[PDB]
């Protein structure tokens, strides 16, 4: 009985077993890049693209699915081109 | 009694009739003579109306 | 300056106010509800409530922004209810007082008839022809 | 039943005059009695009960008290609903002394 | 971890001295534990997903450090990967712990989910051991040739040029002791071991039967030396439960690479069943567990009675003798009942006549036949 | 584009003259007053009324939902179908009638006459013998809502 | 049942959209036309006679069948 | 008098603060980092708050967060209410020998 | 299939909703009236 008993005490004392999450090697990563591209880039949002509105393929007013949330009347960043989207496509988009 | 019913209709004949008809028979009789009044598009029922309901439903 | 204070609490419990179930207290000052948004939370009790009413399942109302427990609100499954009378049956008397005994006054007044100590009435038999 | 397995076996046959005593006692110390019982011809007169109705026994002559309006019980309720207790009367010629006699 | 195996069982000095020796340690554990940086890299990752950080699940990988990710709203994310994370743990389907604010994947959380087989995964194998199960010798070197050996000692067979053998069929009456030795071969080597007994893998929907078997063995796979007991594949064995069946047999012999892992079945009707789920190229070791002779039963009365305290007067011989018509697990009833019965007269140390009556209730627990 | 949309909701128990138990739409459950000067009879347990998404104030009790799908369910082109079109369904064409047009066209007979008029007729057969035929029929015969 | 492009806070309406029925739907469609001619089809000249009489006539003319007065199957 | 006005006083002050959400924790993972799951928010990790006190934080504790940042905040009693299995079991039943008989 | 059978409750409780007075009539056409619930059969 007493070494049960402190066999408890002793898995007290020894406290929760640490669980981790996979930190790599040490000296394998970080470097400013991870937290300066962290704070510099966009967490997209992912969505379908649907019935590309193309009024005057002048403005083309792609609609977006983004599944679980809504659906959207969109347009195009700076980077991307019309040719590059097409109706469907899985597209990415801005959280704001 | 909530239907109208006319002063010659004579509901002792068929409380003595020997056919041993039920109480949902009693209603789908009534119903049904009430129908046969609303065809002629008489506004009451007649006694015509109870007769032809009560053979025409049964056995 | 207790009574601004006191208007002040009034003016807590004002509307538009979000209504949740109640769920089991913590302490004197707080207690679990879980909103009608779907979620749960952890909130303070306004002391001015009466506990007896919180009941497990109460209605409760919260402010809306903070949650704050503030208010307590006031408490057929289809045409299960037959909508039809004594009145509208043809005159089956003695059937009316068989079944009216059978089970109109045991519906009623059952706790009397459990005073009895009998397990008050449980199942009665109707047989006859159709219709 | 294979003696790996579960272990044990208990019969329980039909309560006899004794267990009818215990089981009217047990089922009747809710219902108010009166002076003048005699339950133990009440047991005698059930013969080969299976338990539970006696609990009927006790709810027949309970009905027998409510449906006169009386919160009290009698040895007559009793005998009467011992008579409704027995439907063991329905077996008559069919199989009661052929075939399966 | 578990404290080490007492082996004095009798209430004696050399017990307690055992036990004193491992108070002793654990004492001096006790002591230690009681008798009492790296912030750079705290600072650095520990902060950069700065609390709360949230949980959500890995769908695809479509750069070096970019992924999407899905949580529990439901939502999907296209967003980076910080290099920490170790990319050979990340798959689809990973749980995925994210930054709260811009959902940056921030490290894999350990699989919680999958729970069936979870439970499934017994690691409570040390109730058994080959100490525990008697007279099964020519058995216990089949097992032990085919199913434990390979695991223990893959050597020889990788020098030999041997595929080893990876699925084999144990048969025999009930209670001969197939399930004890499949528990037995789990802890003499301690690859972790799985149980699934048969009809629980028929299930009513179209897909558990196959699904189940398939995640079984994905499971048994990622363990990697594992072993997997089918008990009582007779009821899958002898459309749908066929289609089952079709699946349990490519898992044992289809294509990829099964690997290490181990199959042993076992049934109690092998005559009956389809000569497809006992594949000859696949299942090449059938073990019969025939019912036990003397020297066994008299080993299975042995180990049974060993932990119980005995009376001068038993004639264990005269125990045995008959016809052989009782299995161990017949034999470990007569032994509980045997003790039922030295219970009941008071005495808590059994005698000759207990047995006697013990046996002579148990046989009497057999048959129906009037002529 | 000033203007601001309103919340949509159903409403529930008058706590109060003031204080009412609106509903949103696939929403919570609050508890509200209406604005100053609406009616407060008329807001009784299934009124649809709009709110004022700051407030969530009562204002505009709105009659009541078409839910478009109705809509379409209703303003669906039955074609020009008459009674002299379907053939040979005559006996079943004048039941037809009988419970479906005529306790509608003349329900003072069956106010008069006390019957209560059967609720709806059942129609079956093999496939392509009229009954889409007869309703289609009747849809375009009798002026009323389809 | 419209689809209208609303402002995404105010939810006043500032759009009319063209109305979407589904992914799979717009799927359906062939974009690609396929090359295989009715010559390339052997034996089958009755078959193809009555699927080109009546599917490609109502497309086409719709006038021999309407100075006839039927319904084209 | 002062008393009451002082006991008004820090209630509306505390009655600002808000919810603070309701969890269940799955797994501890170290001093400073535990996981816990909440209403379909879901499961996050959270640091605890200077209560520190983890090894009495077990699985299924019902323990409360922050409304904001989650920050683990006190245990909370448990959630028993074992409905599911109360449609069932029979807990500890009423049956005593006395009213067995025979 | 389980929606169906909620449903199927649904109308029958607006169905029995039916007061004297609605001038509300309605039509129900099938091919199979076989496989039809014997709940809608009741009068
Ligand atoms: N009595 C009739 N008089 C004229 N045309 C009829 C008659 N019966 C059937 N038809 C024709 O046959 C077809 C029957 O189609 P319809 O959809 O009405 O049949 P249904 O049996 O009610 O349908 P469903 O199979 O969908 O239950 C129509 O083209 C209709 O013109
Ligand atoms: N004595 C009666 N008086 C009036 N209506 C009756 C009577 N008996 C039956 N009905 C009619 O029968 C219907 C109820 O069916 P019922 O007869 O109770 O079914 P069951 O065949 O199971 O007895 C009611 O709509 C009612 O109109
Ligand atoms: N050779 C043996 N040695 C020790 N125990 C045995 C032996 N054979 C059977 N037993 C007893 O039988 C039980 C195991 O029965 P087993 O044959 O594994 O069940 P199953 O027939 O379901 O596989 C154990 O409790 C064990 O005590
Ligand atoms: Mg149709």
């Amino acid at each position: 009985d007493d070494i049960q008993q402190l066999l408890k005490k002793i898995n007290e004392l020894t406290g929760i077993k640490e669980s981790d999450t996979g930190l790599a090697p040490p000296a394998l990563w970080d470097l400013a890049a991870d937290k300066q591209t962290l704070q510099s880039e966009q967490p997209l949002q992912v969505a379908r693209c649907t019935k590309i509105i193309n009024a005057d393929s002048e403005d083309p007013k792609y609609i977006i699915n983004v599944k679980q949330f809504a659906k959207f009347v969109v347009d195009l960043s700076d980077q991307v081109a019309p040719t590059d989207i097409e109706e469907g496509m899985r597209v990415g988009v801005d959280r704001n | 009694s909530k239907m109208n019913l006319s002063e010659e209709v004579d509901l002792e004949d068929y409380v003595a009739r020997p056919d041993k008809i039920s109480g949902a028979d009693i209603n789908s009789i009534c119903q049904e003579s009430g129908m046969l009044a609303v065809r002629e598009n008489r506004y009451i029922v007649l006694a015509k109306d109870f007769e032809k309901a009560y053979k025409t439903v049964i056995k | 300056e207790f009574l601004h204070a006191q208007e002040e609490v009034k003016r807590i419990q004002s509307i538009p106010l979000v209504i949740g179930q109640f769920l089991e207290a913590v302490d004197q000052n707080t207690a679990i509800v879980g909103s009608t948004t779907g979620s749960n939370y952890y909130v303070r009790i306004l002391s001015t409530i009466d506990r007896e009413l919180l009941k497990p399942n109460a209605s409760v109302a919260l402010h809306k922004h903070s949650n704050a427990l503030v208010d307590v609100l006031p408490p057929l499954t289809s045409d299960q209810k037959p909508d039809v009378m004594y009145a509208d049956i043809g005159g089956m008397d003695i059937q009316k007082q068989e079944v009216r005994e059978a089970v109109e006054l045991p519906l009623t007044h059952f706790e009397l008839y459990k005073q009895i100590g009998i397990d008050p009435p449980r199942g009665v038999l109707m047989y006859g022809p159709p219709g | 039943l294979r003696p790996g397995r579960i272990d044990r076996k208990i019969e329980f046959p039909p309560p006899n005059e004794e267990a009818r005593l215990d089981i009217l006692k047990i089922h009747s110390r809710k219902m108010n009695l009166t002076r003048g019982i005699n339950l133990r011809k009440i047991a005698e007169l059930m013969p080969g009960a299976s338990g539970a109705e006696v609990k009927g026994v006790c709810t027949e002559a309970g009905m027998y008290a409510l449906r006169e309006r009386r919160v009290h019980v009698t040895q007559e309720d009793f005998e009467m609903a011992v008579a409704k207790v027995m439907q063991k009367d329905s077996e008559k010629n069919m199989s009661i002394k052929k075939l399966w006699k | 971890s578990k404290l080490p195996l007492v082996t004095p069982h009798t209430q004696c000095r050399l017990k307690l001295l055992k036990l004193e020796r491992i108070k002793d340690y654990l004492l001096m554990e006790e002591e230690f534990i009681r008798n009492q940086k790296q912030e750079e890299e705290r600072s650095k990752v520990d902060d950069l997903r700065g609390t709360p950080m949230s949980v959500g699940t890995l769908e695809e990988i479509i750069d070096d450090n970019h992924a999407i990710v899905s949580t529990s709203v439901g939502s999907e994310h296209y967003v980076s990967i910080l290099s920490f994370v170790d990319k050979d743990l990340l798959e689809p389907g990973c749980s995925v712990l994210l930054n709260h604010k811009v959902h940056a994947v921030i490290g894999v959380l350990m699989d919680d989910t999958d729970p069936l087989v979870t439970v499934m995964k017994v690691e409570k194998a040390p109730q058994e051991t080959y100490a525990d199960i008697g007279g099964l010798d020519n058995q216990i070197q089949e097992i032990k040739e085919s199913v434990e050996l390979p695991l223990t000692h893959p050597e020889y067979y990788e020098e030999m040029g041997i595929k080893p053998p990876k699925g084999v069929i144990l048969y025999g009456p009930p209670g001969t002791g197939k399930t004890l030795l499949a528990k037995a071969v789990a802890n003499q080597t301690s690859a972790t071991f799985l149980r699934v007994v048969g009809s629980e893998l028929i299930q009513k929907y179209l897909g558990d039967g196959p699904k189940l078997v398939r995640e079984l063995f994905r499971v048994a796979e990622e363990h990697a030396p594992s072993i997997v007991f089918i008990d009582e594949i007779d009821a899958i064995g002898t459309r749908e439960i066929q289609r089952t069946m079709l699946e349990l047999l490519n898992q044992l012999d289809g294509f990829d690479s099964r690997g290490d892992v181990k199959v042993i079945m076992a049934t109690n009707r092998i005559e009956t069943l389809d000569p497809a789920l006992i594949r000859p190229g696949r299942i090449d070791r059938k073990i019969e567990f025939p019912l036990p002779d003397e020297k066994t039963k008299k080993r299975i009365f042995q180990i049974h009675t060993s932990r119980m305290t005995l009376a001068d007067d038993v004639t264990l011989d005269d125990l045995i003798m008959a016809k052989d018509d009782l299995s161990g697990a017949d034999i470990k009833a007569i032994c509980t009942e045997a003790g039922l019965m030295a219970l009941r007269e008071r005495r808590m140390k059994v005698t000759n006549e207990d047995f006697k009556k013990s046996k002579e209730n148990v046989l009497y627990k057999k048959q129906e036949g009037t002529p | 584009l000033q203007s601001v949309g309103q919340i949509v909701g159903e409403v529930l128990k008058q706590l109060t003259e003031e204080k009412f138990i609106v509903k949103a739409t696939n929403g919570p459950r609050y508890v509200v007053g209406c604005r100053r000067q609406l009616d407060k009879s008329k807001l009784k347990p299934g009124t649809r009324v709009a709110l004022d998404m700051t407030t969530l104030t009562i204002m505009r009790y709105l009659p009541r939902e078409v839910d478009p799908l109705v809509y379409n369910m209703s303003h669906e082109d039955p074609g020009n179908v008459s009674y002299s079109e379907i053939g040979g369904l005559s006996e079943q064409i004048r039941e037809l009638r009988e419970v479906i047009e005529l306790p509608l066209t003349n329900p003072e007979l069956f106010q008069r006459v006390g019957i209560i008029p059967p609720k709806g007729c059942l129609l079956y057969g093999p496939p392509g013998t009229g009954k889409t035929l007869l309703a289609r029929a009747v849809a375009s015969q009798l002026d009323c809502n389809f | 049942g419209d689809l209208v492009g609303v402002n995404k806070d105010s939810y006043l309406i500032l759009e009319t959209l063209p109305t979407e029925y589904d992914s799979r739907v717009k799927a359906m469609e062939v974009d690609e036309r396929p090359t295989e001619q009715y010559s390339d089809i052997g034996g089958l000249d009755k078959q193809i006679q009555e699927l080109v009489e009546a599917i490609v006539l109502p497309m086409n003319h719709k006038e021999k069948f309407e100075n006839l007065g039927i319904q084209p199957p | 008098l002062n008393a009451k006005v002082r006991l008004l006083r820090e209630e509306l002050q505390l009655l600002q603060e808000q919810g603070s959400y309701v969890g269940e924790v799955v797994r501890a993972m170290d001093k400073k980092k535990v996981l816990v799951k909440v209403h379909p928010e879901g499961k996050f990790v959270v640091d605890v708050d200077k209560n520190i006190d983890i090894n009495d934080v077990t699985p299924n504790c019902r323990v409360a967060l922050r409304n904001d940042s989650y920050t683990l905040h006190k245990i909370l009693p448990n959630k028993v209410d074992p409905l599911v299995s109360l449609m069932m079991v029979e807990k500890v039943p009423d049956s005593t020998y006395e009213m067995i008989g025979g | 299939d389980r929606e169906i059978q909620r449903t199927l409750m649904e109308l029958l409780n607006q169905m029995d909703g039916f007061d004297t007075l609605h001038r509300v009539k309605m039509i129900m056409a099938t091919n199979r009236p076989d496989t039809l619930d014997p709940a809608l059969l009741r009068p």
